[PDB]
């Protein structure tokens, strides 16, 4: 079956469950499996949760809100939102040659050293979670920027909520 | 803010009762905003005092016992 | 008002105060219909009628 | 009252006036019965007879206060550590006092 | 109503603590005097944090507190 | 009377008796002497084999205990963890401290209305039983939550 | 291809909006003035000299307290198995503290209390005699 | 099976902003207190240490609020010591206040010295069994 | 497994409560002097 | 066949405290 | 039969009465006897009287209120409550190897020497009653503490009533 905290970092044998409830037809179980392990349904599942995906050229980017995937003002990872993290591992499993950059961003409230240190901690936590699921250490790099290059306006409430985020970029070659 | 429960009480009655409801809500928000300004005044004045005492533009109070 | 208690009065501000040997407090203050007290690290309110 | 959907007596005082007196008298009786049951313990506790001075003089009554502060107005405060006051003065007696003049 | 339910019923009111005692030796959750520690955080009335309502009767609807502040909030509108 | 509260909120005597009875049948020991209360939990129902990692299903038990603790009024709680002898004194002192830290954090995350929570881990220093043949299955590897009801 | 932007939280109250806007301005005023005070008079000494640590000062605590200082310090000393001592006379206007932390050691709890006491009281720890000592100031 | 979220969690984009502002203000208070507070090193602290003679470990119970000389003489007499005074008593006497239920005489003496301040000092000689109160010139 | 705590006496009167509370303070004032 | 308790016995948790206070006060009186 | 003051410190032949009223069936008399001489019914009978029993590990503790088992402010033993004392002897008869500690506790009213002396007297009286029922002198120890380590709050009436008690602890080995 499935162990809810990260399945002991083992790949879950997901397809056999569908082909067991459908043989308990084999062809219908194979069609349901080959639909849900495809890339577009995984992309739609990240769309169903609060994670944004942007593809432009051969550069791909994931945008993750710290509001739902971290506990408040800490580098601890929020354990109720494990389906999103498992879907991130499943999507990242499709590109086994590229290099990964993870970058952390906060808003403008507080002191500068505080913002930089919190960003660095959160980026390292997400990089460590990526490394512990099988990805080799030579493919990864984490960086924490402060309020360096924002994407919304910090003088309003919703845009300031949209500014606190984690960026994941990766190439193809 | 101060609360006392008011227990002291049809073609166009509904729309104007509703408009009065909106007016009362807007008035309460305005009252709260002036209160926020007042507390900000007291705290900011004291904080500014600490900065000017540090930068040597006011004198401290002198006390005798 | 003259208030006899062994809680600690925080907010409305009193004019004079005395203490006994076993820890009972006596306060003289201006009139107000509410008092803010600290019990054991917890802030609460006492309600005064009859004013 | 409430929301948009929510918006969209002489026997009274005669009842209170007969209830207050009856409750007061009944509770007064019960208090007196409890006082009369425990009459020897209160005599042992409030033993005025063994506090009397030399010529059958009742001792004076003194009061104590500790850790005193007065904020007289803005610009002036006065503090003290202890204060002692003579509330009542000594005098001759013929009989010692008893608890019954206070508690009954 | 039922204070000491699944216990033996009410024994007596302990006025030193302001609580009822059940017929087993447990303190109850019910209060029995007004000088008990109740956790009051929400109080009604107006002119709180001032002196209360200055009790003159006014021709207009203004409500004035005992320290000169005027409650515009409890005052009736025109 | 209609506007004063009539009892401490969210609390009922039948609910206290019901949950205490259910916890004693499940196996968590709940005891009361005077006004002091003790809850004793075996470590096998909470942790893995001497690691400070909770199972996923034991959070229901911690939720049940938090729902019990919200029924009272209190000032301080003490959580202390004890284990059995494996390698040195230091390894289980660190283990019990980590276990108590995690458990008291989840209890503080839920809404227990205490002013102080103290946490300590004593290692394998104070055994309550001379039969020391189990590992983490032993009855003397446990966590104890003690408090005093205030007024 | 439904379009969505990531932070979708619970709805907000405009009272909380106004409160947040006031709090941000208070916060950077505090930050700027603290920078100025640090620049003007640089501190030289630290209270690790007066409060060193020991074994069984490493039990941990999380605390929410809003009262006078003396009872709380007594509770910490009793949890640390130390004797508790008071020097000087308590003032008529009480010394009030306010601590709201989570999971820190008892030595740091006492050091934070010592910093909040200011010019009114002080904390000393003698580990060879196992004594926590709180002394009041010779003011008034 | 179940892992509920924290009950008072800032799950609101205005409430969030309020809570970090509350964090940063308290950080600034700790910084200001650390700059402003003055301490003394424990080497040069002018307070009389505990004299650890055998006779000064006896338990006592004292209520007193008055002059320093009488109380120190009684403490010395209770410890079977001698007592001597060096200096001149001022016009306004030195007033202390001791109120304890169970305390040994050495720390009662330590509190006497702390409360005396700069005007007087207490010295203990344990070989020649004496305590001595010295005034300030 | 009915839970019970040992001292279960007769019911008390609040007058006796108040008198007992006054008497204890009289007694330990008496002890001190 | 039968024993009875004392007729004025402190069978009440307030009365017990009252009687203990009454004992200790008279003890102090004998000492003074 | 049974002599109500302590049966002249003889073990009462209790089972024969039940098997005589049931033979006056033998099997029903044996089932009633083997139920009521069991440990759980004795524990429930102490529960029925005002005596508390606590078992934790291999340490066992009895809590006894002086309010019902002693006369007022004296070391004399209250003779109306002899069923509870007989049940205490019956329960203590099951552990013939352990050592016993009896400790006495009072509340906070009075002087310190008075509290200590009264506690010592009451603990000795209960130890002597245990010794006179057959238990050897090398297995017993009595101690009287004052208001040393209370279990309730002494500033309230019911908790102060709960603080005056006798503690009996015993081991297994």
């Amino acid at each position: 079956c499935f162990h809810p905290p990260y399945n002991n970092f083992q790949p879950d044998r997901r397809a056999v469950k569908r082909v067991g409830v459908d043989t308990g037809g084999g062809t219908v179980g194979l069609v349901a499996s080959i639909y849900r392990d495809s890339k577009r349904k995984i992309i739609r599942d990240l769309q169903k949760q609060d994670i944004q995906y942007v593809e432009y050229g051969d550069t791909r980017t994931l945008i993750i809100p710290t509001d739902k995937y971290f506990m408040f003002s800490s580098p601890r990872l929020n354990e109720i939102c494990y389906p999103g993290l498992n879907n991130v591992i499943r999507l990242l499993n499709f590109y086994p040659q590229s290099t990964i950059y993870v970058a952390g961003f906060t808003d403008n409230v507080g002191s500068r050293s505080h913002k930089r240190k919190l960003s660095q901690a959160q980026a390292e936590t997400m990089m460590t979670f990526l490394w512990a699921n099988g990805i080799a250490a030579k493919r990864l790099k984490a960086e924490g920027y402060g309020d360096k290059n924002a994407i919304s306006d910090n003088a309003i409430i919703h845009g300031s909520a949209q500014n606190r985020r984690i960026e994941i970029q990766w190439f193809t070659s | 803010m101060d609360y006392v429960k008011p227990e002291a009480p049809k073609e166009i009655w509904c729309i104007y009762t509703e408009r009065g409801w909106k007016n009362g809500i807007d008035q309460a928000n305005t009252i709260l905003e002036e209160n926020i300004a007042r507390i900000k005044e007291d705290f900011g004045g004291m904080i500014l005092y600490r900065k000017l005492l540090a930068m040597n533009m006011v004198s401290p109070p002198y006390v005798s016992h | 008002m003259y208030v006899r208690t062994n809680l600690t009065i925080l907010s409305p501000g009193w004019l004079a105060s005395m203490t006994s040997a076993d820890g009972t407090h006596a306060y003289e203050m201006q009139k107000s219909p509410v008092l803010l007290v600290s019990w054991h690290g917890k802030v609460m309110q006492l309600k005064v009628e009859g004013l | 009252t409430g929301s948009l959907a929510g918006l969209q007596m002489a026997l009274k005082e005669t009842a209170l006036s007969v209830g207050a007196q009856a409750g007061l008298a009944w509770r007064a009786k019960i208090i007196d019965e409890q006082l009369n049951k425990q009459a020897r313990n209160l005599d042992a506790i409030y033993d005025f007879n063994s506090l009397v001075l030399e010529h059958n003089i009742l001792p004076p009554v003194l009061l104590e206060g500790r850790n005193t502060l007065n904020l007289a107005d803005a610009q002036s405060i006065r503090i003290s550590d202890r204060t002692y006051k003579v509330a009542k003065q000594a005098h001759f007696i013929t009989t010692p006092p008893t608890w019954r003049q206070y508690l009954w | 109503d039922g204070c000491c339910s699944k216990m033996g019923g009410i024994n007596y009111c302990d006025s030193s603590a302001g609580r009822l005692v059940c017929n087993n030796g447990f303190y109850s959750t019910c209060y029995c005097t007004r000088h008990a520690v109740m956790d009051l955080q929400f109080l009604m009335g107006c002119c709180l944090w001032h002196g209360g309502v200055y009790p003159q009767l006014n021709s207009s609807g203004l409500v004035v507190c005992n320290d000169g502040y005027v409650s515009e909030e409890c005052s009736l509108q025109k | 009377v209609p506007k004063l509260p009539c009892r401490v909120d969210g609390a009922c005597d039948a609910t206290i008796i019901k949950m205490m009875t259910d916890l004693n049948k499940k196996g968590i020991k709940v005891a009361s002497v005077g006004q002091n209360y003790l809850i004793s939990i075996p470590a096998s129902a909470l942790f893995a084999d001497q690691s400070p990692r909770l199972n996923w299903a034991s959070y229901s038990l911690l939720n049940e205990i938090a729902a019990f603790l919200k029924q009272f009024r209190k000032i301080a709680i003490t959580v202390t963890s004890y284990s059995s002898k494996y390698v040195s004194v230091k390894r289980e002192r660190a283990l019990t401290l980590a276990r108590s830290r995690v458990v008291s954090e989840y209890l503080w995350s839920q809404g227990v209305d205490s002013r102080i929570i103290f946490t300590q881990g004593l290692g394998s220093d104070k055994p309550i039983t001379s039969y020391t043949l189990g590992g983490d299955r032993s009855p003397n590897a446990r966590v104890e939550i003690t408090f005093r009801r205030a007024v | 291809m439904k379009f969505k932007k990531p932070p979708i939280n619970n709805p907000s109250d405009d009272a909380t909006i106004k409160l947040a806007e006031a709090a941000v301005s208070v916060s950077d005023s505090m930050l700027e003035m603290a920078k100025v005070e640090k620049v003007i008079t640089p501190p030289s000494k630290d209270n690790t000299l007066t409060i060193p640590n020991a074994y069984n000062l490493q039990a941990r605590a999380s605390v929410d307290w809003s009262g006078p200082i003396e009872e709380l310090t007594a509770r910490i000393a009793k949890a640390a198995h130390f004797r508790f001592r008071v020097l000087g006379k308590s003032p008529s206007v009480p010394v009030l503290i306010s601590i709201s932390t989570k999971d820190e050691s008892l030595a740091e709890i006492l050091r934070d209390i010592d910093y909040q006491a200011g010019k009114k009281a002080s904390i000393h720890v003698y580990p060879n005699s196992q004594v926590v000592e709180l002394r009041y100031a010779k003011i008034y």
